[PDB]
């Protein structure tokens, strides 16, 4: 299943078309699934919410024919960001096995919030593992986009290094994580090592040493 | 009300049968209707098949010839078999309890209404990866902070498959603690980071230990953190 | 030849494409249209209209109205027409009121089948005809005096097509179902149907006896215009199983289950394709009247 | 169409074409009231 992207302001009204109009008398429900998550009922029926879900989500009834199924959500937050599906039924086409393609809303105008990098120099037990690491956390950014360099006292290091792509906080700010896999000699043999963490415009520096 | 809890081998072998298994809580097994429904990444969720109150079988003609989806009333537990896997079948496994509805539009009499089906109420979700490889067990190490507000944690390196789950003083510490998501190193193991958020006048006077766990190594190790 | 699926979804009207002629006399054109199986045969999937083997059809003309009209019958000059104003004149006999008239009222040509529709109501109480009552091949003809309600419709939203035929030429043919799928059918009060069944019971008793059972059973079989209420609403013609109006021996609503023919051929010969009507079609009438049969407790 | 023609009339009606013997000539045309009138 493929996805179709949404864009609406913080505040306004999302208006999510389903991309499967019925044919006849149709029966629509609406799922919110926030990827590696478990996905929400939002409507069920035509028209009908479960217990739990707020008024600002709305879904057209079909009353008279023609009226094509759309979701509405009214004052949308920056947590109202996942996928939407449609599922659709009606008289004319078969069973709904599929769920809908997918709707995912990606809400703008949110605050920017500068990243919290806190660099781990290599543990004792695994240095007398013979291997060290250096663990870069990056947590709190919005939008979720940071670049990572790596600096060996000062010359670039590239090689060796793995980055996590920015996932999503509880409190809708980004977080990544960026591990340096280094030889415990090759850890001990230099000065410093810092972590560059370059988040929209301004790069933040986290250094450590061997002492 | 109503829960669900999913759990499974978390790793298959490819060409082999994907047991899992899913209890429900606080409700009959005997009286709605149960759907599975899996999410692989890059892709949609995709309903497997749903047994009804009168245990009737219907799966998607997608996956049809490898499902197999029974239950057991002694319990409230509901079964899933899916054999001859393969690397498109790893997905998170969901399992919710689909509610029937009938949409009439015409006359009941002439048959002119159709059946649809809602789920409420989801499980969490069971981490399901196919590959050859076989499992492995993580290896936490120590990370020390130095010094009004400092932070550590613990390096889980070098497991197989995802996921783990890392809990701080057996749940005590629940507050300030982020666990960091997983990276699949190019020898092919995920390895974790999680850090907790201290006040540095704490640290002399309260102790800390990570619980890391890793089900399919069978694995429960622990380790402290000091400067 | 008819290249005919159905109608995804039971299995009634088909979904049919053809080659056809055109403006043009050298070319063709694959087109589709639906046609109800009441209009359609097999060859041994390919089918052909009913009449290919019988007569050719005449579309009917998609201006003229099938509305039936009050019609006044009337006298030339040198000439008469009595009324009879006996309101309980049974069909033959004496008349003893008597009245000279130079044309008669409004006639309605309602065409119809076992039920008269729309048509003239009895005074006093409802009476009973035929010729030789005993006689069982003569039909009796029974005149309500109080009009039953029925209300038919097609429920489904069709589309009407046209199809450049040749110079001139237009078939109009049936496009597409636009919403639900549903059944035609038609609705009688089950309480004003037995009240009705009540009275026509009544003056049965005085031909056939105060003790005798009077049993009401369906058609007997034969063609489908005297099996079924063949009526038109709306430009189309029903053919409605009165087997639940004719079940009985001596807030409600009895729905009777109507096909649809589009070639129908009507007393005998060359026959008439009724255009589609676009919309959803739904009449209201008054049953007056009724046409029954004994069989000879 | 798109060389390739058609007749004007095909796409609107058919057309008869005039028998060769009958003449357009205009006529002297009388018109008379019937008895009565
Ligand atoms: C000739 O004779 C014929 C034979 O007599 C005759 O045929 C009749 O034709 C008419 C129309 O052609 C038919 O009318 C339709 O009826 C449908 C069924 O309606 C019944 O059922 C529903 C649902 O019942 C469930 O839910 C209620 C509560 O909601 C429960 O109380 C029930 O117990 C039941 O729940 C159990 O059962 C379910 C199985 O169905 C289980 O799944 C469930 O788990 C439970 O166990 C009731 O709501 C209806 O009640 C209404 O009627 C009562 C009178 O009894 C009134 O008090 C009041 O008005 C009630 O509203 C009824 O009992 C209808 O679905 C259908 O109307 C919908 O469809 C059309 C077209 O599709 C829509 O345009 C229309 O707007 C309706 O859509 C609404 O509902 C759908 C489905 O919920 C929504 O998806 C949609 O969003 C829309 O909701 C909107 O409107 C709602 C109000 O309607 C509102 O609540 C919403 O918030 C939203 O705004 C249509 O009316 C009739 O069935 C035929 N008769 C028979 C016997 O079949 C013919 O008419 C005669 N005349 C002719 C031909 O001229
Ligand atoms: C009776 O039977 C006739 C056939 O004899 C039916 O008529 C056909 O109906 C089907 C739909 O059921 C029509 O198929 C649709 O065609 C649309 C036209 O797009 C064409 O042209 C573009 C160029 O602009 C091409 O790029 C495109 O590929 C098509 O060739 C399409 O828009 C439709 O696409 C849908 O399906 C695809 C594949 O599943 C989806 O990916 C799309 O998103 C979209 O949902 C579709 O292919 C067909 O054209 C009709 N034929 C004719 C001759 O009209 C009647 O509907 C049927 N009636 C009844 C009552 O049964
Ligand atoms: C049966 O199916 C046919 C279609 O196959 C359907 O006809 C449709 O009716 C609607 C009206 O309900 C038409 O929509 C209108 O289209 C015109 C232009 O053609 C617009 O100007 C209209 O604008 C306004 O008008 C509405 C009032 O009618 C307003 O309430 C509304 O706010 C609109 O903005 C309107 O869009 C539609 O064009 C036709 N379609 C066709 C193909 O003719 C018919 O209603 C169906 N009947 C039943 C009983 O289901
Ligand atoms: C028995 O007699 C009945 C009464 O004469 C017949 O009912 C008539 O049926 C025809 C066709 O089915 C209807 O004509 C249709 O008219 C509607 C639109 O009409 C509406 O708008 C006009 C405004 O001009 C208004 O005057 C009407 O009252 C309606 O509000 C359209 O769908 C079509 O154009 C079509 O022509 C008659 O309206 C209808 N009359 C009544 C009083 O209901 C019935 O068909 C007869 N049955 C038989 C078997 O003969
Ligand atoms: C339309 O649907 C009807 C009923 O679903 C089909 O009827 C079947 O026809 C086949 C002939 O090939 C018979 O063997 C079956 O016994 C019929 N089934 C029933 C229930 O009567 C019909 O074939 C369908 N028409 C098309 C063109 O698909
Ligand atoms: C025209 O074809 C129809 C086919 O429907 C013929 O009617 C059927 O004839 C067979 C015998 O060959 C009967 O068993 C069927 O009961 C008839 N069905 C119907 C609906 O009439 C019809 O006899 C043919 N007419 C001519 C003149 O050949
Ligand atoms: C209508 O009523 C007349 C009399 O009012 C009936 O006429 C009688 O018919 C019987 C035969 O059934 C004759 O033996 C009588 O001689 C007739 N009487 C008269 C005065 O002519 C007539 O039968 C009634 N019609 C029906 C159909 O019952
Ligand atoms: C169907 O029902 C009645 C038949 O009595 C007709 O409606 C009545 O018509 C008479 C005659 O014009 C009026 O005096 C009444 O006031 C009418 N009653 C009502 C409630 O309107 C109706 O016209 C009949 N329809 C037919 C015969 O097509
Ligand atoms: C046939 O249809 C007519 C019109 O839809 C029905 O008459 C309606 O009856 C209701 C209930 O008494 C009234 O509220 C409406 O005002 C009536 N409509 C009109 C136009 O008079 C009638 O009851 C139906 N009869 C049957 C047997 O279905
Ligand atoms: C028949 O075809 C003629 C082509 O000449 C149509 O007439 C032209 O129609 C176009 C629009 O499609 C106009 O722009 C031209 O000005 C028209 N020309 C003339 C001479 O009429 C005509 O409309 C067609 N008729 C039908 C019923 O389809
Ligand atoms: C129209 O004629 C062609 C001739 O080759 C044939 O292939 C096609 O099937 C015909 N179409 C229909 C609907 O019969
Ligand atoms: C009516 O028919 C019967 C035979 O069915 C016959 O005996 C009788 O004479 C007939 N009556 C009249 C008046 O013709
Ligand atoms: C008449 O009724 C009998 C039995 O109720 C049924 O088998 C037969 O098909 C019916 N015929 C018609 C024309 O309704
Ligand atoms: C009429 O309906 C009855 C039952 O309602 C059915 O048995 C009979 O076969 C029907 N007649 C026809 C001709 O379909």
């Amino acid at each position: 299943s493929y996805v179709r992207p949404l864009s609406v302001a913080l505040g306004e009204t999302a208006s999510i078309s389903c991309g499967r109009q019925a044919l006849g008398s149709r029966a629509v429900q609406w799922y919110q699934h926030r990827p590696g998550q478990a996905p929400i009922l939002l409507i069920y029926n035509n028209q009908d919410r479960p217990s739990g879900i707020p008024e600002r989500f709305s879904g057209t009834p079909d009353i008279n024919f023609g009226t094509r199924a759309t979701l509405t959500i009214s004052g949308v937050e920056a947590g109202d960001e996942a996928d939407y599906y449609c599922h659709m039924w009606d008289s004319r086409s078969g069973f709904s096995w599929s769920f809908g393609g997918a709707t995912r809303l990606t809400v703008l105008g949110q605050p920017k919030a500068a990243p919290s990098v806190t660099l781990f120099p290599p543990s004792s037990e695994e240095l007398q593992a013979n291997k060290a690491t250096l663990v870069c956390l990056i947590s709190d950014f919005y939008p979720g986009a940071v670049t990572v360099a790596w600096k060996a006292d000062s010359s670039p290091v590239k090689a060796g290094v793995e980055t996590t792509t920015p996932s999503k906080q509880s409190n809708n700010k980004y977080a990544a994580s960026s591990y340096l896999s280094l030889t415990p000699m090759q850890w001990k043999m230099h000065k410093s090592y810092s972590c560059q963490v370059t988040h929209e415009g301004s790069t933040v520096e986290k250094t450590v040493a061997p002492t | 009300q109503v829960q669900l809890q999913e759990s499974g081998p978390g790793l298959v072998k490819p060409s082999e049968t994907l047991s899992l298994t899913c209890t429900v809580s606080g409700g009959s097994i005997s009286n709605y209707y149960w759907s599975w429904i899996r999410q692989s990444p890059g892709k949609g969720l995709e309903w497997i098949g749903y047994i009804s109150d009168s245990e009737s079988t219907n799966y998607n003609p997608s996956l049809k010839s490898r499902v197999i989806i029974s239950v057991d009333t002694s319990k409230n537990q509901l079964s899933l078999k899916l054999n001859s896997v393969t690397a498109a079948d790893s997905a998170i496994y969901y399992c919710a309890r689909a509610q029937q509805g009938k949409r009439i539009y015409g006359m009941v009499s002439f048959g002119e209404f159709f059946y649809y089906y809602y789920m409420d109420v989801w499980g969490k979700g069971t981490t399901v990866t196919v590959s050859s490889a076989s499992t492995k067990g993580p290896s936490v190490f120590p990370l020390a902070p130095s010094s009004g507000t400092a932070a550590l944690g613990c390096l889980v390196k070098d497991y197989f498959p995802e996921p783990v789950t890392v809990s701080w003083n057996s749940g005590a510490l629940t507050s300030g603690v982020h666990t960091f998501p997983a990276v699949l190193q190019s020898s092919g193991l995920y390895s974790l980071s999680s850090v907790v958020t201290v006040p540095s006048s704490s640290l002399g006077t309260q102790t800390y230990i990570c619980n890391v766990n890793h089900k399919p190594s069978n694995t429960k190790v622990d380790k402290k953190v000091e400067p | 030849t008819l290249q005919c699926t159905n109608v995804t979804n039971r299995g009634e009207l088909k979904n049919c494409s053809f080659n056809m002629t055109t403006e043009l006399r050298d070319k063709k054109q694959k087109v589709y249209s639906l046609f109800y199986r009441l209009d359609v045969v097999q060859i041994n999937k390919e089918y052909r209209l009913i009449n290919c083997n019988t007569s050719a059809c005449t579309q009917a003309c998609p201006k003229v109205s099938f509305e039936p009209i009050p019609i006044h019958y009337c006298a030339p000059a040198g000439f008469a027409i009595l009324k009879c104003k006996d309101k309980k004149f049974n069909g033959t006999g004496p008349c003893p009121s008597v009245s000279t008239v130079q044309c008669t009222h409004g006639i309605k040509p309602v065409v119809s089948t076992q039920l008269l529709l729309n048509g003239s109501l009895a005074e006093e109480e409802v009476m009973i005809r035929s010729e030789n009552i005993t006689n069982n091949a003569k039909n009796i003809l029974v005149q309500f005096n109080t009009p039953v309600q029925i209300n038919c419709t097609r429920p489904n939203n069709m589309t009407r097509k046209s199809i450049r035929i040749g110079p001139g030429q237009a078939f109009y043919a049936l496009g597409d179902i636009i919403g639900d799928i549903r059944q035609p059918h038609c609705n009688v009060s089950k309480a004003t149907w037995n009240e009705t069944l009540g009275k026509v019971v009544k003056q049965l008793r005085k031909h056939f006896g105060n003790n005798t059972i009077i049993r009401f059973a369906n058609s007997s079989g034969g063609d489908l215009e005297v099996t079924t209420h063949s009526f038109n609403c709306g430009g189309e013609f029903f053919y409605c199983n009165t087997s639940g109006l004719f079940n009985s021996t001596w807030n409600d609503s009895i729905t009777l289950p109507c096909r649809i023919k589009q070639i129908i051929n009507m007393w005998q010969g060359q026959c008439m394709y009724a255009p589609p009507i676009q919309g959803v079609i739904r009449c209201v009438s008054n049953i007056t009247g009724l046409i029954l049969t004994r069989d000879g407790t």
